[PDB]
């Protein structure tokens, strides 16, 4: 997990709520006593919109992208066109808290201290409907049919689109645990509704709920988060915290959660409420964390007036062996794919998955606080029945991880450790420079060769049953990537200047080189043939002859028979070789 | 013998201190003895002059702690008299010889709160909170309460968490500071 600050700004005042245009082109911020309009690309502030008298406690923006609602301490609500003019003013009973447009009908809600004011577009009246309590936060059901309200009294209650109240839940403790934000999960058929478009006055004055599929994220100042159905039933258990949370929030996908608060950061979670990481940490309280439409960007607002725009990068985690691509799905599962039979198996963890490695009959997975060893139960090469062999409850720091027949191999930042299954260390090796790359190159069970590449450009072979590391070669630049041919006679190396170099190992001599490479593999059966990717091309080379070039983006992970296992930005693609051409 | 507060022990202590002071009229540890024994004996007017006597002298590194103690005890007696200006002078003179003194700041923060300077009181209470290693929950309360009155409700709630962290079940703070700061937070 990685997050990058794309741009930053600081307002004159505190920032209370955030709205995005549905195409993601503009960001609107309820800062102090004005609305601020921002470009999401680079944070240029286009205009301070002037209409309100007092504190703009929130803003929200309708799914058609024509109109947005903003609410004030001066009791007003204003409906702004996307032409940035405030065509229909309104004036509520007291100060506004949260406002929220309906996903389907564009019907608005506007919450206040006792009273919540529903209306549907350009009708002549508003349902100023009454509440037991201060109405802190509001969210429409994903199909648009219920508005759910959270109360300072520690109750969540569910109201239909007409304003009748249908369901209640109390957090045990009541007003001890104020509900400061709630959110319905976006994950249903309606998310593509309004995803197909290419197009100042005053306004005066439900059964079988267990079969309704929606799920509600609740963040309460008892310092707990929990998920709930429209039936009022709690899902699982309260995911405890050590802070006052705010603005529990989701990406467009409905699968990852953002969680801001008095932890002064934006924490990231699964839809099961398991922690996955940390978006940028902050000088002051976080009030707001809004994911950008259609994309992995995030925007944050804090008590000190800082706005921060982050890109989340979600790196790739995988390993291949000969023909078994194992890779990270969600951020908690490994999908292991038999590339000949096209079978898949899912193994579910209960944490983040940080590292994966695979070898004949052995799979290994590293989580934040344990490492898992998995075993195929049969010697059948078509088997997929992985069982957990052993589970090492120990925390590790690593740069790289690999697995062998009886051992886990850990690369710490200049040091290689061999650990038994069951965690007892066997042997260790100390390099003359920082390790940049490692691969297992096969062997008999328990004497396996490892192939190692260093930042100084030295290349080593290390046998897991031996205390001394064997120099194969040294190079003028760092090893970026590294592979051995089917017989173990030949080496391919990527030199960290984006070139591939190819060597004889038995004589320690360069055969040939190529001026554009990023990843490389030998054909696993047909020696004297290899493949690499670089600069937007796939490149197949046979036996010192010219190289076949065709357009591709993605990277070569392996090469078997007539197929090259290229990896696209999320999934394996299995390109086929023109055998007729090298022939 | 003073610290027992048993009257015969405190009178014996006063007598040894006055005997030493009669042999050595500038002996600060004995003069602080006289003042402290007289305070325990409720002879506060006799303590007052025997501290003024010390307060006129130049400081030195050997008597430094008894100087710093004597100025603080005299500053307390000046707060009983309500002539806070001489207490503030003694507290600041104490800090000029030793900037670490938590009791010099804690008395000064109380004067700033009496003067309705809730911000400067919060500055003194922040030093006293910090240099208590957050083990003074009474300053914890005062710091949160002064942030509440300064219209700094988030900062008040920060400290109400830090007090409950420092001491679970600590009385008063949850209802009065924490829930009134929460109740203001969106008005």
């Amino acid at each position: 997990m990685r997050a990058v600050l794309t741009w930053r700004d600081k307002a004159e005042h505190c920032i209370n709520d955030i709205a995005f245009k549905p195409d993601g082109t503009q960001l609107i911020l309820a800062a102090g006593s004005r609305l601020l309009v921002y470009d999401t690309s680079d944070g240029t502030l286009l205009q301070p919109l002037k209409g309100h008298k007092d504190t703009v406690y929130c803003v929200a923006y309708a799914k058609d992208g024509k109109r947005f609602a903003s609410g004030s301490a001066d009791k007003s609500v204003i409906i702004w066109t996307s032409k940035l003019e405030g065509i229909l003013k309104y004036t509520h009973n007291d100060a506004i808290q949260c406002v929220s447009y309906n996903p389907i009908t564009h019907q608005l809600a506007s919450c206040s201290s006792s009273d919540f004011g529903l209306w549907s577009p350009e009708q002549k009246s508003v349902s100023k409907h009454k509440s037991s309590s201060k109405i802190i936060c509001c969210s429409w059901t994903n199909d648009g049919q219920y508005l759910a309200l959270g109360m300072f009294n520690g109750i969540i209650s569910i109201r239909n689109k007409n304003g009748e109240e249908k369901v209640k839940i109390e957090r045990p403790g009541g007003s001890l645990s104020p509900i400061w934000s709630i959110c319905w999960n976006p994950s249903s058929r309606w998310e593509s509704f309004w995803m197909n478009r290419e197009n100042x006055x005053x306004x005066x004055x439900d059964d079988n709920l267990e079969e309704r599929n929606d799920i509600l994220a609740v963040a309460d100042w008892g310092q707990k988060v929990s998920f709930y159905q429209l039936s009022g039933k709690q899902i699982g258990k309260d995911r405890a915290l050590n802070f006052d949370p705010c603005c529990i929030s989701y990406f467009t996908k409905g699968e990852y959660i953002l969680l801001g608060g008095s932890d002064k950061q934006v924490s990231l979670f699964t839809k099961d409420g398991v922690r996955l990481g940390t978006v940028g940490e902050q000088n002051s309280w976080v009030w707001t964390c809004q994911a950008k439409p259609d994309s992995n960007y995030v925007v944050v607002g804090c008590q000190d007036g800082t706005i921060s725009f982050y890109q989340l990068i979600f790196s790739t985690v995988h390993g291949l062996y000969k023909d078994r691509y194992a890779y990270r799905d969600s951020m908690t599962d490994v999908i292991v794919q038999h590339l000949i039979t096209e079978q898949k198996v899912r193994i579910k963890c209960k944490e983040l998955v940080k590292k994966i490695a695979i070898y004949r009959n052995r799979l290994a997975i590293q989580l934040p606080e344990k490492i898992l060893i998995y075993e195929l139960y049969s010697e059948d090469l078509s088997d997929m029945h992985y069982r957990v062999k052993e589970k090492i409850i120990k925390k590790f720091e690593c740069n790289l991880l690999v697995v062998c027949a009886n051992h886990i191999i850990l690369c710490q930042e200049k040091r290689l450790q061999c650990l038994s299954f069951s965690g007892v260390k066997e042997r260790e090796w100390q390099m003359e420079s920082l390790i940049r790359y490692i691969k297992v190159i096969g062997g008999p069970p328990g004497r396996e060769g490892l192939l190692v590449g260093l930042k100084n450009g030295q290349i080593l072979k290390i046998f897991v049953d031996n205390l001394f590391a064997i120099v194969l070669l040294k190079q003028a630049t760092a090893v970026r990537c590294l592979d051995m041919s089917a017989s173990r006679k030949k080496l391919a190396v990527v030199d960290e200047n984006d070139t591939c170099l190819v060597y004889d190992i038995d004589t320690k001599e360069l055969l040939f080189q190529e001026p554009n490479a990023n990843s490389v593999a030998w054909n696993t059966q047909c020696e004297d043939m290899l493949c690499f990717s670089g600069g937007g091309y796939l490149n197949i080379k046979a036996s010192t002859f010219p190289v076949h070039r065709q357009k591709l983006q993605g990277f070569v992970v392996g090469y078997n028979g007539s197929k090259i296992f290229c990896l696209h930005v999320f999934s394996i693609s299995a390109v086929e070789v023109p055998q007729s051409a090298p022939m | 013998l003073m610290a027992t507060k048993q009257k015969s022990n405190v009178e014996q202590a006063l007598n040894t201190f006055t005997e030493i002071a009669a042999s050595e009229k500038e002996h600060i540890p004995a003069l602080l003895g006289m003042a402290t024994a007289y305070m325990i004996l409720k002879q506060t007017p006799r303590a007052r002059n025997q501290l003024k006597r010390i307060a006129k002298m130049n400081w030195n590194a050997i008597d430094a702690e008894e100087f710093e103690k004597s100025w603080l005890l005299l500053a307390d007696i000046y707060i009983q008299s309500a002539k806070y200006d001489m207490a503030e002078d003694l507290l600041k003179r104490c800090l000029r010889h030793n900037r670490s003194c938590c009791k010099a700041y804690e008395y000064m923060g109380y004067i700033m709160e009496k003067e309705q300077a809730y911000t400067d009181a919060a500055l003194n209470y922040e030093m006293a909170w910090k240099y208590s290693n957050r083990t003074n929950p009474a300053v914890g309360y005062k710091l949160a309460f002064n942030y509440l009155k300064a219209k700094r409700y988030v900062d008040s709630i920060d400290i109400c968490h830090q007090v409950l962290e420092a001491h679970p079940t600590y009385p008063k703070i949850r209802k009065d500071i924490l829930d009134k700061a929460r109740a203001s937070l969106r008005p």
